[PDB]
């Protein structure tokens, strides 16, 4: 046992790809949400209520993530 | 980079000890075995009692047995265990101290290691010291080649070899017991003797003195038929393998009876065959028969019907012991037996040896017989067992003596001269093997100290005087007054020992400790 | 000049796949059978050697006398 | 509930690149350290015990490695190399590893630079290639020379081969034995011929080489003690066919009407082996040997007729025996002839270490001997055999090739200096690799001085310097703890050993260098 | 060297191993390989190795012997005193191999079913596979005397592994499709006493053991489900509700109940362990007390080959005789695979609704 | 599937066809029929006798083939729904006869 004892590490192209993938994920879940012809999305809060809004920010505001660059 | 990786499975539980720490660790283990054995040597020594896994027990002084019974877990110990086993079947006792020689050497060997001294040279010098020992030893060795018919050098040597064992109660007799036994069965033309020709037979009961060698063979079998007479004077003997039944060809064979007369002739033949061989043996003129295999109850009586006692279900090896002791042969057939093949002996008599038991059969053969048995009686099973091994071992050294008729008075004088002989070289040694010399010489010194300590005397006050006399005098015949006799002339004290015994002993020890010095690292699997 | 003998056949007396065990009814068959049992195997292997075959090949089972015979005839074997 | 599709199975591990590559390099370095101490006249040996509890000591690392059940893959390659070299030449397999790791060792700092492996091995192949021929250039033959007995050098080779193993103080003893022993091996040259007898007990200096065959083996039969055990100029019966009343003969049911016919049958049953025995007695042999068991009854006849016999013999020693006296093993007692009959100068049978042995030798025309290996340690037996075998196979190569070189690391130092100067010839990236190549090369004496506990650098600084001009075969002396002409000191090695050693090492790393990642499947 | 008799425990395993055909036997001709029959020279009983001629323990499994070692052997043992145990194991060995080959055929034929026919039979019922019993291990000792018990053992590696695989796979195909075997029995005690043997089934004399006195070549026995198979009032629906194994054994994937066979080979039903036991292990339905009698000659042999103190030494108080009688009472524990005691007790369809016949093992819907 | 013998002709210009299902593998009759012998000579005599039945079977075809394919150019092919003895295969092989075994019933 050496470094930090159950803290993972990653490096290089795999990492950079992961961010890109995580990045690519982030946009597409919203790519339909813009425009005079946009969509309108409804959300499930943690605490029981219901939120519907086209503004992506709140949609993302209600998003829990683990990938850091996503956060 | 830095992160865990697997080289060997169970890498967690693969422990590993390397170098000096491992070295001393083995030395620590070695000393325990040494200290385990120190008490076991010499007439004043005290023997150990082992307890079997299936709950049985064993008390003994033969260290080979002690270790053979010992269940260690340390690997080097097992090397010591087999080591003694290797020595015993090689020579015999001396095993009383064989390992003790090794470890004390190892104990002091570490002293050199504590001086940082590399094992390789330590391996080197001790071996040279070993060669030094033997060429000194055999120079000062006495011989019993120069002896007339060796009746009582051997008796003394047997007397010597039995003073280490609890059977010393009447050991003089057993000393005689063996020497007669061996001389009878020896091939001086060969300088060898097979222990198979010796039949050890110990039945519990009676006193130790009741132990009696039998110039003949004893059978753990009674009469085939109870009405057959217990004693037989003449010994016209028949030795048979083919059991007294209808012969049956062991290839898949069967008859296919059809008619009446088919039944009758076989029924007729059935008895007719028995009369035939009953006639057959009778015509041979034998007096007694013996069969390896079964009888038919019918022909058995019929065999009793003609006053020809026989023995049934006789174990293999003994039958030939019967055969050779009788000079007799083994015939597999009724027809092919003739009187010439018949065995003859002096006397055969079953013995109701037990007060309350079934009995035994003895054959007091009276001619010459290259096989022989010893009968042991005594009060305890283990006591029998101790005697057997003790008796068994005493045979070997005389056999060992047969190979080489040159011996040395024992009692610790022998090696004592050697270290002195070793030491004298150590001045003309030159370097660090010089340290190696006195080291092993100092290592060799322990055995007398083992004695006198077991003698309860001051070990060092003893040997220091002992050396100086063997320093002041040139006679290498002064050992330890083990039985408190003011004479150090063990030659007059007759405590003697074969050259080879020690010769192989220490020479054996050297090679082992060489390997002992040779290893540094161990990877033990976790249990 | 190599004389190679090839047999998917195992090197043993051609075991009839169905059970012919010897049965005897008089004595001398014992003497005769094993002797001939030897004898024809020698005749078999000789007939092979008559053709000059110096090496014999198979993966199948080899009869001990048969190779014993081949060795008698300075023959090579494969297994 | 959608889920992304995985690529391969869960936990199918992968690690790629420099950190991946180096891990093995350390792992290889890990391997050698377990063998680092090993080879050397003052070298080292190890004991490893299985999870079964059966301990095993070893001085030959390849044996140790075989014990060392590796889980890392790349290391197993190292382990494989040992088998190859052990299957080739033997100890120095010890060394073989160290070269391998040390080459990797010094390469790793250059691996730190993102250097294309294909560059690296390219020099290695070349560096190896030139080395061998330079080795080939400095190869030494003796049949051209005058002061060699065709065996003397072999004797010199073994002591050199021997002066590392567990009987190192008895090399001058065993060397004659094996050199004489290998001498009889002509001309099949396979090791299976000569037997080894791990006879327990007795001093190893009492271990015996018999110009013939014997057995640790026998078995109790009835009269087996009764028949004489001395046969002064015997004629030798060798049977494979068993001797017993149809004990394992053809499966056969029988049908018989007349009782007397049934009578006659069992007689005919016995009449067989009697007839067989009649063949045997009439044959004129006195000692009968058989892989198969012997019917006790016949033994009585042999014993009755003052002939010896034996059954249950191993096939192997039978072949040795038939090879020895030239006699031929038989299955048909009828087709018998005295041509297939062995004969020996004498037959005997002796106790050694309590054990029942059987003696027969002095056959002048026998290309096979046997090795009685007295010794008080169970562990000695196999280990000595490992020494014993290893000595045998190399000197067979020695008989194979009149090519020897000095030992004591002189060759390798001689190599390194040569390449080092050659490195000046080559400009560019390769030169450093050559420089490293030579640098890892000199490890061998360095290990020696460590295992001798010597100031190897000063020796090495003396070593290389004196190896600039003053003489090729100068090298390490353990006892003088410094430089010496080990060649005139008769520290003599067949060239092919190191020849093979470096070659395998070269491909070793080359294989090692050729990996970028690992994939694991459960 | 001196040798000692094995303890009773070492005998029990050798007994237990023998009725699994897995006893390790050493022979001069063949070594430890029992493919080709030879007279035994050494055998393993428990962890030990024993000379068959003196019956003194001559070694241990850990000791990995290559030879019958030299010792002071009484040589007082004849082959006949132990050949009966030599008989059972090789017969066991042949039996399992034939039992191994048979199931593979049904499993093979089960998988060679095109989907529609199984789809058709699953809905309609009818014969799906009928393996011609004339094909059943046609060369073994339980089908033709052109074989023998001594014959070379058909070389099969991973025998128990493959036996485990093919049974479990075949049952799941039956379990998943609730199919109807004509070769299975709810309690193999019925096979010997209580069932009807129909038509050509009637010659059967059941020895219930593997001994030389049995005539062990015998026809392949299966139930006669012909009345069920062609019965309209016992059509597809009724058989699902009653006849399929899971009704009586529980679902093969969810039952510890042993599944036993009709006397397919050697007139000996097989005992297959439950899948929930962790393996599908096969056993012949043989009582341990019948297993014990295989040694009765040997017990006597020791009685006349060994001294009492030697016999009492190794067998403890009573020697072998009291051991034998004591072991006889403990055979239901000490000679008994549990799977032979794990058959279902709450029986709905059972074994006594149709006679056992000699005929083709078959499976229908 | 293909022929089971290397000498088997891979290609034939003109094919004359044998459609069949009867096994030309060995077979032993449906009744328990335990035989013995007393001589190993008979053992071989028992060797030849056992083969003789299939020997005739293949013999009938070959004569027919030879009755049919007296011309060298013509090629003769056989199809079996069951298997074929290697010795039978050899029997055809020496005659250069194409034959196939173990065909599906359709
Ligand atoms: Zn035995």
């Amino acid at each position: 046992l050496v470094l930090s004892q159950n803290t993972k590490r990653e490096s290089g192209r795999k990492v950079q790809s992961g961010n890109i993938n995580a990045a690519k994920t982030i946009a597409d879940i919203i790519r339909t949400c813009l425009g005079p012809k946009s969509m309108m999305k409804m959300l499930l809060d943690p605490m029981g209520g219901i939120v519907m809004t086209n503004d992506g920010n709140a949609i993302l505001r209600e998003i829990q993530v683990q990938h850091p660059a996503a956060k | 980079y830095g992160r865990p990786f697997l080289i060997i499975k169970d890498q967690d539980r693969k422990s590993r000890l390397m170098g000096l720490e491992a070295l001393k660790s083995h030395i620590m283990a070695a000393k325990a075995v040494a200290n385990t054995m120190r008490t076991s040597l010499g007439p004043n020594g005290l023997d150990k009692m082992m307890v079997d896994k299936d709950g049985d027990v064993t008390v003994t002084n033969d260290g080979a047995t002690i270790l053979s019974m010992m269940d260690v877990d340390h690997q080097i110990a097992k090397l010591m265990v087999e080591l003694s086993k290797s020595q015993d079947d090689e020579i015999g006792d001396g095993t009383t101290g064989v390992v003790v020689l090794a470890g004390a050497l190892l104990e002091e060997a570490e002293q050199l290691l504590d001086r940082g001294i590399h094992p390789i040279r330590i391996a080197d010098g001790y071996e040279q010291a070993a060669r030094v020992a033997i060429e000194h030893l055999d120079k000062i060795s006495d011989s019993v080649l120069v002896d007339i018919k060796d009746t009582e050098p051997l008796i003394q040597t047997a007397k010597t070899t039995l003073g280490s064992k609890v059977v010393n109660s009447c050991h003089r007799q057993m000393a005689e017991i063996a020497v007669n036994a061996v001389l009878t069965v020896a091939d001086m033309e060969r300088r060898d003797v097979d222990f198979e020709l010796i039949k050890v037979e110990g039945k519990v009961g009676g006193r130790l003195e009741d132990t009696k060698l039998i110039k003949g063979v004893i059978v753990d079998k009674d009469f085939s038929h109870p009405q057959m007479p217990k004693k037989v004077e003449d010994a016209k003997i028949a030795i048979l393998t083919c059991p007294f039944e209808p012969p049956k060809p062991k290839t898949k064979h069967k008859l296919d009876v059809t008619s009446v007369e088919d039944y009758k002739a076989l029924q007729k033949y059935e008895k007719e065959k028995f009369e035939e061989m009953i006639q057959q043996i009778k015509e041979t003129g034998a007096n007694l028969a013996i069969c390896q295999w079964g009888f038919d109850d019918e022909a058995n009586h019929l065999l009793l019907q003609n006053n020809l006692p026989a023995v049934r279900w006789v174990g293999g090896p003994e039958i030939e012991l019967i055969a050779i002791a009788t000079g007799g042969r083994i015939v597999p057939r009724f027809s092919e037996l003739t009187a010439e093949k018949l065995g003859f002996a002096g006397l055969v008599q079953e013995i109701s040896f037990g007060t309350t038991k079934d009995k035994m059969l003895v054959i007091e053969q009276c001619k010459n017989s290259r096989a022989v048995t010893i009968f042991i009686r005594g009060g305890n099973k283990m006591i029998i067992e101790e005697a057997k091994r003790s008796l068994h071992d005493a045979l070997c050294v005389i056999r060992n003596l047969i190979r080489d008729n040159r011996v040395v008075y024992g009692g610790g004088a022998a090696e004592i001269s050697c270290a002195l002989a070793v030491s004298q070289e150590a001045d003309k040694c030159p370097t660090l093997e010089q340290y190696a010399m006195r080291a092993f010489a100092d290592a060799l010194e322990v055995i007398p100290m083992a004695l006198s300590e077991n003698s309860g005397m001051n070990p060092i006050q003893t040997m220091t005087e002992v050396r100086a006399r063997q320093v002041k005098e040139m006679n290498p015949a002064l050992g330890i007054d083990c039985l408190h006799k003011g004479t150090n002339d063990m030659k007059q004290q007759h405590v003697i020992e074969t050259l080879i015994g020690k010769k192989q002993q220490i020479s054996l020890a050297t090679q082992m400790v060489r390997m002992i010095l040779k290893i540094d690292d161990i990877r033990k699997p976790g249990e | 000049d190599a004389k190679i003998a090839v047999y998917s056949c195992p090197f043993d007396g051609m075991i009839t796949e169905t059970k012919g065990t010897v049965l005897i009814k008089t004595a001398e068959e014992l003497m005769n059978f094993s002797k001939g049992e030897e004898n024809l195997m020698d005749a078999q292997v000789k007939a092979i050697a008559d053709t000059g075959a110096n090496v014999v090949v198979t993966g199948g089972k080899v009869a001990d006398m048969a190779l014993h015979y081949a060795n008698k005839y300075n023959i090579m074997l494969v297994r | 509930m959608p889920t992304p599709v995985i690529l391969l199975k869960e936990g199918t591990d992968s690690s790629q690149g420099i950190p991946q590559l180096v891990s093995n390099i350390s792992a290889c370095q890990v391997i050698a350290e377990a063998v680092r101490t090993t080879l050397g006249p003052r070298g080292m040996d190890k004991l490893i015990v299985d999870g079964r509890g059966k301990a095993t000591i070893s001085n030959d690392g390849a044996t140790i490695l075989k014990l060392l059940d590796v889980v890392h893959p790349a290391a197993k390659t190292l382990v494989d190399i040992a088998k190859s070299q052990d299957a080739e030449v033997g100890d120095g397999t010890t060394s073989v590893t160290l070269l391998a790791a040390e080459f990797l060792k010094q390469v790793k700092p250059y691996v730190e630079e993102g250097l294309h492996p294909q560059i690296i091995i390219r020099a290695f192949r070349t560096a190896t290639q030139l080395a061998v021929n330079k080795i080939k250039e400095i190869a030494v033959t003796v049949k051209k020379a005058d002061k060699v007995e065709q065996r003397k050098l072999l004797e010199k080779c073994a002591m050199t081969a021997l002066s590392s193993k567990l009987i190192s103080q008895q090399k001058a003893f065993f060397a004659k034995m094996v050199v004489d022993a290998v001498m009889m091996l002509d001309d099949l040259l396979q090791l299976k011929m000569i037997g080894i007898k791990k006879v327990q007990g007795g001093a190893l200096e009492d271990s015996q080489l018999v110009a013939g065959v014997a057995f640790k083996k026998t078995f109790s039969y009835a009269g087996f003690e009764m028949q004489p055990k001395k046969y002064h100029n015997p004629k030798i019966a060798l049977l494979n066919v068993e001797l017993e009343l149809k004990a394992e003969k053809d499966n056969a049911e029988i049908r018989v009407h007349t009782v007397e016919d049934y009578q006659a049958i069992v007689d005919a049953e016995w009449n067989i082996l009697y007839d067989k025995l009649e063949k045997i007695h009439h044959s004129g042999a006195k000692v009968v040997l058989s892989k198969l068991p012997i019917g006790d009854v016949a033994t009585q006849y042999f014993a009755d007729r003052d002939m010896f016999c034996a059954g249950r013999v191993p096939e192997e020693d039978l072949k040795r025996t038939m090879m020895a006296c030239g006699g031929s093993i038989q299955t048909s007692v009828n087709a018998l002839s005295a041509d297939v009959l062995g004969r020996c100068q004498v037959f005997e049978e002796t106790q050694i270490g309590g054990e029942r042995y059987n003696f027969f030798t002095g056959c002048p025309k026998a290309k096979t001997c046997t090795f009685i290996l007295r010794g008080g340690a169970e562990q000695f037996m196999e280990e000595t055999e490992r020494s014993l075998h290893d000595a045998i196979m190399i000197v067979r190569r020695a008989i194979k090739n009149d090519s020897v070189v000095a030992g004591g690391g002189a060759i390798e130092m001689e190599l390194s200096k040569y390449l080092r100067d050659y490195s000046r010839t080559i400009p560019g990236k390769q030169q450093l690799l050559i420089g490293a190549y030579a640098k890892a090369l000199e490890i061998i004496p360095r290990q020696l001085c460590d295992n001798a506990g010597f100031d190897a650098t000063n020796i090495l600084n003396k070593l290389r310097a004196r190896h600039a001009q003053g003489g090729t075969w100068y090298g390490v002396d353990i006892n003088n703890e410094d430089i010496a002409d080990n060649f005139e000191a008769f520290v003599w090695e067949p060239a092919m050993v190191r020849i093979n050693a470096l070659t395998a090492a070269s491909e070793a790393a080359c294989l090692i260098v050729s990996v970028d990642e690992t994939i694991k499947n459960p | 060297m001196e040798v000692c008799l094995p303890n009773g425990h070492q005998v029990v395993d050798l007994i237990n191993n023998a009725f699994e055909g897995r006893v390790s036997i050493y022979s001069a001709q063949e070594g430890w390989d029992k493919t080709i029959s030879a007279q035994p020279d050494m055998m393993v009983c428990g962890g030990a190795v024993v000379c068959m001629h003196c019956l003194g323990v001559v070694g241990s499994l850990q000791r990995k012997l290559k030879h019958l070692p030299h010792h002071r052997c009484n040589q007082q043992i004849r082959h006949q005193d132990y050949v009966d145990v030599q008989f059972a194991d090789r017969v066991t060995a042949h039996w399992k191999r034939g039992m191994l080959s048979f199931v593979a055929q049904m499993h093979e034929m089960m998988n060679d079913v095109s989907p529609d026919d199984l789809d058709r039979v699953r809905t309609e019922g009818g014969s799906l596979v009928e393996l011609n019993w004339l094909q059943v291990d046609p060369n073994s000792m339980f089908r033709s005397i052109h074989s023998s018990w001594t014959d070379p053992l058909q070389v099969v590696d991973d025998l128990d592994t493959k036996l485990d695989q093919y049974w479990t796979a075949l049952n799941l195909m039956i379990d998943s499709s609730d199919l109807i075997p004509n070769f299975m029995m709810r309690d193999p005690s019925h096979a010997f006493n209580g069932v009807k043997l129909g038509g050509d089934a009637r010659q059967t004399q059941f020895s219930r053991t593997f001994d030389s006195r049995s005539s062990l070549e015998w026809g392949v026995m299966v139930y006669d489900y012909s009345e069920l198979e062609h019965d309209p009032s016992k059509g597809r629906a009724y058989r699902k509700e009653l006849v399929t194994p899971a009704r009586d054994f529980g679902h093969f994937g969810l039952s510890h109940y042993s599944r036993a066979t009709t006397p397919i080979l050697g007139k000996m039903p097989a005992v297959f362990s439950g899948m929930l036991t962790g393996n599908c292990k096969m056993y012949p339905f043989i009582k341990g007390t019948a297993k014990l009698k295989t040694v009765r000659k040997l017990v006597e042999a020791v009685n006349h080959a060994w001294g009492v103190e030697k016999i009492r030494y190794a067998l403890g108080p009573g020697g072998m005789t009291g051991w034998y009688n004591r072991t006889m009472q403990q055979a239901p524990i000490v000679l008994t695979p549990a799977a032979l005691t794990m058959f279902p007790d709450t029986i709905k369809f059972g074994d006594l609704n149709y006679p056992v016949m000699i005929g083709d093992p078959m499976i229908l819907g | 599937h293909g022929a089971r013998h290397p000498d088997m002709k891979k290609r034939v210009e003109d094919a004359y066809i044998l459609t069949c299902n009867v096994s030309l593998e060995y077979e032993k009759t449906e009744v328990n029929s335990g035989f013995f012998y007393k001589s190993a000579e008979e053992r071989e005599k028992l060797v030849k006798a056992e083969r003789k039945f299939i020997e005739d079977r293949v013999k009938k075809i070959i004569e027919l083939k030879r009755k049919v394919c007296g011309d060298s150019d013509k090629g003769f092919v056989v199809i079996n729904q069951k298997g074929i003895d290697p010795f039978s295969l050899d029997a055809l092989s020496k005659e250069g006869i194409v034959a196939l075994r173990r065909a599906k019933r359709r």
